[PDB]
């Protein structure tokens, strides 16, 4: 899937392009209706940012001309423009690189962002990642109603966390609990063990429960002291 | 309690040699009269053949039908019994086991399971069963060598599935079935591993 997918959309790349807009949600549908470079929104990090990409001329328009009535944009650095009626006329390729797959049952709950419910491992296959290719994910709306059903750990798994904002911006408004914790893996100014150990502690010091005997494969448990009591003066005439 | 471990099991062809091992762990080996006892389908136990420890002698006794066939050694120095099988028969594909004690058949090890084969190894055949009587499946025939996987729908339906042990014929290659059972889409996926092939074949219902 991930090579093949690579070097389907190398071919594209190089042609249109993307850049991440805050200033609302069908707001933004109706400033760029007048253009047909769009069929959908391509993601929504939350409800109040979105992402359009699109064909070069089109998303320069839009880009010099909301630039004087709002929320600044941001051009994303992307050779190619997904999410976009621009992948359809390149379906074939794509169905005969992976028309070959065997979907096994999934152990955990993998919770879709393209169908917006929780699938089954036997439901993927060429179709399910090019609708995933193709149409949007709704990535808010998912750690929304996520964080209603009883998860209160959304731990973060990548070189550099960039959707913490959006992640806190979206179960800050559900009716859940709100000191659900959310923790990255890296950072940009670290990749060694210390920092992935300071992540860890920091999921661990608000409720998960973290085995602390893999780090110290070679040590002995030492002598230690006790806990230290804070005593009052508790005394009934005897 | 203590252990018997085993080894040497495989494929044969007939009429030639092959030679198991069997070391003990626990106890003195230089003491123990050991016993050795065949196992094939279709049949119970069979006692073949025993060897007399040492500070007895070195007599060894066979069974009939194997007298001038089998041979049994041991080394208590290294502490091995052995059995040296010249000139096999297609009859005896069979797990052994090596029993402690001459007459007190007391302990029993784990076994391995040797067989002699005729027939070279060759992909199955999957034929769809069409009820003509609700039940529906699928045979595998003429495979080799064990053993084979039956799945249904990928590993989605696995209740009323009924699996069959793959009884040998009269020919040397291996066939069962595989029904399940559904009121009233349907396909079994059969996959023979040292062959490398998987079939995905539908069944009518």
């Amino acid at each position: 899937l991930v090579v093949g997918r690579s070097r389907l959309m190398r071919s594209l790349s190089g042609e249109g392009g993307m850049a991440a807009v805050a200033l609302g949600e069908a707001a933004v549908r109706e400033r760029l209706r007048p253009w047909q470079d769009r069929l959908s929104v391509a993601a929504v990090n939350g409800p109040r940012s979105v992402v359009v990409s699109g064909e070069p001329g089109a998303l320069r328009a839009f880009s010099e001309d909301c630039a004087a009535e709002g929320i600044r944009v941001r051009d994303i650095d992307v050779d190619y423009a997904s999410h976009s009626p621009q992948i359809e006329r390149v379906r074939e390729e794509l169905l005969e690189t992976t028309g070959d797959i065997a979907p096994r049952p999934a152990r955990v709950t993998f919770h879709s962002t393209v169908e917006s419910r929780s699938m089954d491992g036997t439901e993927l296959d060429a179709r399910y990642w090019y609708r995933n290719l193709r149409e949007t994910v709704r990535f808010a709306d998912a750690v929304t109603r996520l964080a209603e059903s009883g998860y209160d750990a959304f731990i973060e798994v990548s070189p550099h966390p960039v959707v913490v904002q959006a992640v806190e911006e979206a179960v800050e408004e559900a009716d859940g609990a709100e000191d659900a914790v959310v923790v990255g893996s890296l950072h940009r100014d670290g990749g060694d063990l210390s920092a992935f150990l300071r992540s860890m502690a920091t999921a661990h010091v608000s409720g998960v429960d973290i085995r602390w005997d893999v780090a110290l494969p070679g040590a002995a448990p030492f002598a230690l002291p006790t806990y230290p009591f804070q005593r009052k003066r508790y005394w009934l005439q005897p | 309690e203590v252990q018997l471990v085993q080894s040497g099991g495989g494929l044969v062809q007939p009429g030639r040699s092959l030679r198991l091992s069997c070391t003990a762990s626990g106890f003195t080996f230089g003491d123990y009269a050991m016993s050795w006892v065949r196992q094939a389908p279709g049949k119970g136990l069979e006692w073949v053949g025993f060897i007399r420890s040492k500070a007895y002698g070195g007599t060894t006794e066979y069974a009939a039908s194997v007298k001038g066939r089998f041979t049994i050694s041991r080394d208590d120095s290294k502490s091995i019994a052995y059995l040296q099988m010249n000139s096999l028969k297609t009859e005896d594909t069979a797990v052994y086991y090596c029993t402690r004690g001459g007459t007190l058949f007391d302990y029993w090890g784990q076994g391995t399971l040797v067989t002699v084969s005729s027939a070279s190894t060759k992909g199955p055949s999957v034929f769809p069963l069409a009820p003509s009587s609700a039940a529906l499946g699928c045979l595998v025939k003429d495979y080799f060598p064990e053993p084979v996987t039956v799945s249904w729908n990928s590993g989605a339906l696995t209740s009323g599935v009924h699996t069959f042990p793959a009884v040998l014929q009269s020919s040397g290659l291996y066939s069962l079935s595989s029904v399940v059972t559904v009121p009233s889409t349907y396909i079994c996926n059969v996959n023979h591993k040292p062959s490398n092939t998987k079939v995905d074949k539908k069944v009518e219902p």
